[PDB]
RNA sequence: CCCGCACAAGCGGUGGAGCAUGUGGUUUAAUUCGAUGCAACGCGAAGAACCUUACCUGGUCUUGACAUCCACGGAAGUUUUCAGAGAUGAGAAUGUGCCUUCGGGAACCGUGAGACAGGUGCUGCAUGGCUGUCGUCAGCUCGUGUUGUGAAAUGUUGGGUUAAGUCCCGCAACGAGCGCAACCCUUAUCCUUUGUUGCCAGCGGUCCGGCCGGGAACUCAAAGGAGACUGCCAGUGAUAAACUGGAGGAAGGUGGGGAUGACGUCAAGUCAUCAUGGCCCUUACGACCAGGGCUACACACGUGCUACAAUGGCGCAUACAAAGAGAAGCGACCUCGCGAGAGCAAGCGGACCUCAUAAAGUGCGUCGUAGUCCGGAUUGGAGUCUGCAACUCGACUCCAUGAAGUCGGAAUCGCUAGUAAUCGUGGAUCAGAAUGCCACGGUGAAUACGUUCCCGGGCC
């Protein structure tokens, strides 16, 4: 019936519901084109289905909260990947090879005392 | 004597490497090799077995120090058949002179030994249990012979005074009689009962080791 | 409905205090919704640690305020009696709302 | 570094990792969308002026800007000798793309897309400051051809 | 073209062209054009001489150019004559609005006068 | 270098807090100030009673003070008369009804504060610092400390140049967060000024 | 801090409590849109005549242990130095060294 | 500047000294430390000796001064140049 | 022989401009004191109008502003008047309580002694405590043994190896301690439990709003677990430690980040947080007050912010965060104002309410390379708010003004990845007063051949 995957990226979390269909993609009650202006974001979302060739064989219902454009697109990609592996477990190795199965664990590094940012140190002068 | 030279007690080391102090126990320099004088050997070998009996019939302890890749096996047998102690791998410098400390390594081995049999190992992790497993084996190679030896020895049967210069020097400091198979290429000065002998050939070593096995065993019999 | 909000600086205390509150209520003919773990407030403090200068030498401290919500639904009279005679650990702030 | 120890995602429109790298070199301040728009605008202009494809016309510009050899200040007692070193193929592209972008930024046309299309078309015909820097790098490598083997 | 005794740029949009007048910024410019019923983005060249006359009438409601220059000059003269703190700052060519003079104040002081 | 406070670093790991009340911001500073005044009063009043630790709870509209002491009988007094004096004064300071409990320190030689206070008492009576330090270390190790460190710093023996002297026996693994390191300090107010004492007592891991 | 400086703060807190209601009443009149210009004027003049130390803005938060007028934290009522000392002895409930 | 709804600030002690001075026609300078007081129309013609930190600077009040603070006419810092 | 953003390779800066800010200097009545190569200079100060405040000028007090003790009057208070800049002085109303053995008390006030109080006065080179620093560098030691007449050595060197005195092996050392690592926090995956204030997959609605029944799935919340060990595999290696790949896995070799700072070094910093030996002042070096100063300005240096534009400015439309704060507080909605704001006045001690709108982005339009539709300094006028009070010396708004600046010489700084760069957001301090500090997400690079050189360091 309905295959689910949670995906996360930076501070984004995506809830991806996949059912058999005809290439419908809804994201927060909006089309993929409406939700993401960026073609990179759109590419990121479509990557898993283009890889497995199920672009027009599956309807995706997606909700996504938190982070930004790229975070959300990456969260969605991770969610689709996980939904696809629930749908068909044979796809794992192909999706694994593409790098889509990994939860990208790169987060904003905290600001530290005595630094301007996480690593940016204040300007030194000899005297 | 005919069996001493069958065993190979007769043929000492090359003449290049000789210690001049061992010249009285060198009959020939035949074919670029010093040959140990057996007429000096046999009288001196029996007075060693004499004193080993007198020590072992006082019911003291012999330490069979022979830490070369050839006699490590036989010192770990000529002290088991004998019911005595051995060092068959690296003599830890300070085994006797620093016995107070080296006895704490004995105690740690015995803790680790119980842990291996009981399987407190099994309760600990791979990293932890296998580290204390390897620590057991390292302690056993060094101090396996001298574990049941809560006390400084009363004698120190040595093979090759050259190799066990540390052990002999320790025994000389503490006042323990050494019974060394002193070779032609080796210093006899520190040794108490010099046995002039080839100290390398397994067959030469086994012969000595069966005699010192008996004399101590016969000490214990009476 | 009795809404019980528990606050504490130690989560082990607050979990003990909720365990007792759900015990007393479920004994006494009440339907207990919870304990619901509400967001922990992490209140952070950064102090200079030198008495003088050394601005980059600092300690960062945190008070975590743990928060649990227990709702006692269709509460019995036995329920309300038993809840008031309970004695939770000192260290747990207990706010009751009806 | 003292101990020798990312993968660029291919660009959406054309599927090139080389053009993805080109966008990254053009990009400032993490503004990749802005950089993407410039490059795709420039490549449309470049594809329309040649009749060659966007990536094909890009490759022809890179062909003419890529250095084969460069100098490295390799200090070996007394003075420091500029030693001609073969540029490895990834660095050839890296330098070419960096020089094109550097050249395009120096130009006087209105938008960067136009500045970039002009520099790429100029690169293809061997008449820009990017091509000039490749020629400058080559002649300094030619002038120090004595100090190979170093 | 000629409003308030200055030549306004003919090529520029009216909203920008009128800011050539001393005393007309972006806000007043928008108000003048709103009051004249002229769109902001009409080039001054494209306006009829009827429309330029309406702009002259709207600009005349504000104090601009020499009239504004005399008001500002008189306002500073008043302070300097009073000998109030602000007056003294005007006289000495130092910041008048509390700013530091240990460093900076270069807009008021001009270029660095080396010792 | 400078070292983290051994108690502070272990506060949620192996080491409890000495104040275990909850408060919102409204009451928080007031409670800290009343706790300070209670600890100040009791520390002064029980200076000869070998008080290690004063734990303060605030259950509801009250204060509960546990006094950890090596000499509980002297604190409690004759049929609880002296502890009743403390309770009334604590109740005035806190401005709420007070309960005082007395916990016994069975082993004062293993209590870092009592060891520190013992050394500083001896230094104020002009005992040789090295003698006081060595006995403190000896006594703790005899009574089953897995290790102890004692540091004494200042004008030792009324020297003009201040110096730090320390002695350690056993393990004192200060980077091990699960190490039960009892740490405390004391000041000897001598004729030549302040000698600071620091005591670390390791009582095993976890 | 000096004993006198601590005493000044006590005086300021006491006066601010004493006159709080009067000051609030006068400032209500001064603020009020519907008040007379006479009543607002008189209220302006009256608020001046009250002790300056009755204004709460005259109070400086000081460390309640030392009187330090800098480095204060309101949560604790202490300077940064005394917060740290208390924190490390386990005397500030819940407070521990923070990492994240 | 002070919000118009609150009116101009003057210290009551100065306000009463000015009222007395005007009502008596007293032309002796009014000594004040109220630098923060607004100059009112009734002060016109009075000399007000305004404290500058160390001296009372005589300010002969003119109509142009009305609405300024008294302290504006009594500079507190002495400066005659660096190389003076 | 090794290592580290040390260099190289890169990317962005500083140095030039304006402004903010600290310092030096100079000035001043005072510009309070401290910090001074790295390791002082947006440092103590997490916020100087008054206060703070330590300084100056002047006005004042002398057992005192702040304690304890005694004696002698008085409840405490609350009102209010005059004089005075105020400190304070002189009054005038109005209380007459609380324990009570009915003798007293002791609440809180004078007032008189003098024992003392008081001191941000001096010495950080008399000190404690706390801190910086080499440096999170891999070191530093000890017992016993042994070597040397001895200072000392050995261990700790050596062969491999590691981020690491990390580990293995050898070895007159054998062990041990403090460091390294681990245990702690956080982050990345999953599971269990709980399900409101959070959630909405499937239902039933529906005003289209998780809005309402409901649901407990999912996001998430936060407790408890699981997970990563070079465990597995292959090769290499001394039948070693380890190393190089591979698999699986959310994660791989210390996964990322933090906390954690050995013995010691610099008589390093701090007697002005505090404490403290000694010294010094005591009708003054103490104390109170108003006003001024700490904000001065020929100038020099450090740290920043904003720019110089078109990868941009402006206008319009329109997406997507995280973290946090809040009761003398956060303050919605509505109304009024061009606006800062104001007036009403909900809600919220908070997953509920409020701050609060992310901005960069995207789309459309415009400007067309100009000292400009760049920049936003400076100055005039008019305001708002906080606050007894914004003259010296606040922040903010509106109108007007529209400076320098066209990418910065020698030199020099940061950074190796969710980093740099760039974009907003929040917090502490705080009545008000950030371009600083601390924190939070968004977008998101380049480059690293290498170790010759520069700097700091480790081992022989
Ligand atoms: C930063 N700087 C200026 C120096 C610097 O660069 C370094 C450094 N290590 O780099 C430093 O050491 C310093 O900072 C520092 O701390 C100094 C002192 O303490 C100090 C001191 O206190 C006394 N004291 C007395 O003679 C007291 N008296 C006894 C009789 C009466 C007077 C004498 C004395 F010469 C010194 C040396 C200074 C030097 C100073
Ligand atoms: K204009
Ligand atoms: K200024
Ligand atoms: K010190
Ligand atoms: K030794
Ligand atoms: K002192
Ligand atoms: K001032
Ligand atoms: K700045
Ligand atoms: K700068
Ligand atoms: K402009
Ligand atoms: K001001
Ligand atoms: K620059
Ligand atoms: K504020
Ligand atoms: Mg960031
Ligand atoms: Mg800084
Ligand atoms: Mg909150
Ligand atoms: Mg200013
Ligand atoms: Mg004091
Ligand atoms: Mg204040
Ligand atoms: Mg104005
Ligand atoms: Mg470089
Ligand atoms: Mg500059
Ligand atoms: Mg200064
Ligand atoms: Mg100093
Ligand atoms: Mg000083
Ligand atoms: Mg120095
Ligand atoms: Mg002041
Ligand atoms: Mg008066
Ligand atoms: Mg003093
Ligand atoms: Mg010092
Ligand atoms: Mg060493
Ligand atoms: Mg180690
Ligand atoms: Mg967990
Ligand atoms: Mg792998
Ligand atoms: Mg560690
Ligand atoms: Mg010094
Ligand atoms: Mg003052
Ligand atoms: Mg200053
Ligand atoms: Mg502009
Ligand atoms: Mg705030
Ligand atoms: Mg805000
Ligand atoms: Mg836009
Ligand atoms: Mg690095
Ligand atoms: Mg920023
Ligand atoms: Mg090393």
């Amino acid at each position: 019936n309905q295959y689910y995957g949670t995906g996360r990226r930076k501070s984004s979390a995506a809830r991806v519901f996949i059912k058999p269909g005809n290439g419908k993609i809804v994201i927060n009650q909006r089309s993929l084109e409406q939700y993401f202006g960026r073609e990179t974001a759109r590419m990121v979302v479509r990557q898993p289905l283009e890889l497995v060739d199920m672009v027009e064989k599956l309807d995706l219902y997606i909700t996504v909260k938190g982070g930004g454009i790229s975070g959300q697109a990456g969260a969605i990609r991770h969610g689709i990947t996980r939904a696809l592996m629930e749908y068909d477990e044979s796809l794992r190795s192909e999706l694994r090879k593409a790098g889509f199965v990994t939860r990208d664990a790169r987060q904003v590094e905290r600001k530290k005392v005595g630094l301007r940012k996480a690593r940016r140190r204040p300007q030194f002068s000899k005297r | 004597m005919r069996d001493m030279l069958k065993a190979g007690v007769h043929f000492g080391h090359q003449t290049r490497y000789w210690n001049p102090k061992m010249k009285p126990f060198i009959f020939g320099a035949r074919n670029k090799v010093h040959i140990i004088n057996l007429e000096k050997t046999v009288p001196m070998f029996n007075e060693a077995l004499a004193e080993l009996n007198k020590i072992a019939s006082r019911k003291g302890k012999i330490l069979f120090v022979g830490t070369k890749r050839a006699a490590s096996e036989a010192v770990k047998d000529a002290a088991l058949s004998c019911d005595q102690f051995f060092v068959n791998h690296r003599w830890l410098g300070g085994m006797l002179t620093n016995w107070k400390t080296v006895r704490q390594s004995i105690k740690r081995l015995k803790d680790l030994e119980t842990q291996s049999q009981d399987g407190t190992f099994d309760k600990l992790t791979k990293k932890e249990a296998l580290m204390r497993t390897r620590e057991l084996e390292k302690l056993e190679n060094s101090l396996g012979g001298i574990k049941d030896m809560g006390g400084l020895p009363d004698a120190l049967f040595v093979i090759d005074a050259d190799h066990e210069h540390i052990a002999i020097k320790e025994a000389n400091n503490l006042g323990i009689p050494v019974f060394a198979i002193v070779d032609t290429n080796s210093d006899p000065d520190g040794v108490d009962f010099v046995i002039p002998g080839n100290d390398d050939a397994i067959r030469a070593v086994t012969l000595y080791l069966g005699a010192v096995a008996a004399t101590v065993r016969e000490g214990r019999s009476q | 409905r009795i809404r019980i909000r528990l606050k504490a600086f130690d989560h082990r205390l607050i979990d003990q205090a909720t365990a007792e509150i759900v015990e007393t209520a479920k004994r006494t003919g009440a339907q207990v919704r919870g304990p619901i773990p509400l967001p922990t407030r992490k209140e952070r403090f950064t102090v200079l640690i030198s008495p003088h200068v050394n601005k980059d030498a600092r300690d960062q401290y945190e008070i975590r305020t743990h928060l649990r919500l227990v709702d006692i639904v269709e509460p019995t009279e036995k329920t309300v009696d038993a809840l008031m005679r309970l004695d939770l650990a000192a260290g747990v702030d207990v706010q009751i709302s009806l | 570094p003292r101990r020798r120890v990312r993968k660029i995602l291919p660009d959406p429109k054309f599927g090139s990792e080389l053009l993805a790298k080109f966008v990254n070199i053009l990009m400032v301040d993490g503004k990749k969308s802005t950089a993407e728009s410039i490059v795709y605008s420039a490549l449309e202009t470049l594809a329309q002026r040649s009749g060659k494809s966007e990536l094909e016309a890009f490759e022809v510009a890179l062909e003419n800007v890529r250095p084969t050899v460069e100098v490295k200040s390799r200090r070996v007692g007394g003075s420091t000798y500029q030693v001609p070193v073969e540029v490895r193929p990834v660095r050839r592209n890296a330098l070419a793309m960096r020089w094109i972008v550097e050249a395009a930024r120096k130009r006087g046309d209105k938008s960067m897309a136009l500045r970039l299309a002009n520099e790429l078309s100029d690169a293809a015909e061997n008449k820009g400051t990017a091509v000039k820097k490749r020629e400058d790098v080559h002649r300094m490598a030619e002038a120090n051809k004595a100090f190979a083997h170093y | 073209a000629r409003i308030a005794g200055i030549n306004i740029p003919d090529h520029k949009h009216a909203v920008i062209a009128l800011t050539s007048i001393y005393g007309v910024g972006k806000t007043r410019s928008k108000a003048i054009l709103a009051a004249a019923g002229i769109a902001e983005d009409v080039k001054i060249s494209e306006l009829s001489e009827g429309q330029i006359d309406t702009l002259r009438d709207e600009v005349a409601k504000f104090v601009v150019e020499g009239d504004l220059r005399r008001e500002i000059s008189m306002s500073i003269k008043r302070l300097m004559d009073l000998g109030c703190y602000r007056g003294l700052r005007h006289r000495r060519g130092l910041p008048v609005r509390g700013q530091r003079t240990k460093t900076n104040a270069r807009t008021r002081k001009g270029p660095r006068k080396p010792i | 270098g400078q070292k983290v406070h051994p108690n502070g670093i272990r506060l949620g790991i192996v080491k409890p807090w000495n104040s275990t009340w909850f408060a919102n911001t409204k009451e928080f500073a007031d409670n800290l100030d009343s706790d300070f005044k209670v600890r100040q009063y009791l520390t002064k009043e029980l200076a000869k009673a070998s008080v290690s630790r004063i734990v303060i709870e605030r259950p509801a509209k009250s204060i509960r003070v546990t006094i950890h002491t090596a000499r509980p009988g002297i604190v409690i007094g004759k049929k609880g008369e002296d502890v009743e004096k403390l309770r009334k004064v604590v109740a005035d300071i806190a401005g709420v009804p007070a309960q005082i409990n007395i916990a016994e320190v069975r082993k004062p030689e293993l209590d870092a504060k009592l060891v520190a206070d013992s050394i500083t008492s001896q230094l104020e009576r002009r005992v040789m610092f090295r003698r006081a330090m060595k006995r403190a270390v000896q006594n703790a190790m005899r009574l089953g400390a897995k290790g102890i460190k004692v540091e004494v710093s200042g004008r030792l023996g009324g020297a003009e140049i201040a110096r730090t002297e320390w002695y350690r026996e056993g393990r004192v693994p200060l980077h091990t967060l699960r190490a039960d390191i009892d740490y405390n300090t004391s000041e000897a107010h001598t004729t030549y000024g302040v000698i600071g004492v620091k005591v670390w007592i390791f009582k095993g891991e976890i | 801090a000096k004993q006198s400086m601590k005493a000044r703060e006590v005086k300021r807190v006491a006066l601010a409590d004493k006159y709080f209601a009067k000051r609030a009443e006068l400032k209500a009149i001064i603020s009020d849109v519907n008040a007379s210009d006479e009543d607002r004027w008189n209220a302006v003049l009256k608020l001046q005549t009250l002790p300056r130390d009755s204004s709460p803005s005259r109070q400086r938060n000081r460390c309640r242990q030392t009187g330090r007028p800098h480095g204060f934290l309101r949560k604790f009522g202490l300077s940064r130095i005394k917060v740290r000392e208390a924190a490390m002895r386990g005397e500030i409930p819940g407070l521990k060294k923070a990492s994240w | 500047p002070r919000s118009l709804k609150k009116g101009p600030f003057i210290d009551l002690h100065l306000l009463k000294k000015v009222e007395k001075a005007v009502e008596s026609g007293d032309k002796k300078p009014l000594r004040t430390w109220s630098r923060r007081s607004t100059i009112f129309p009734n002060m016109i013609g009075l000399t007000i000796a305004v404290h500058n930190g160390r001296q009372h600077v005589p300010v002969f009040v003119t109509d142009e001064m009305v609405g300024h603070k008294l302290g504006e006419f009594a500079p507190t810092r002495t400066y005659r140049g660096h190389a003076a």
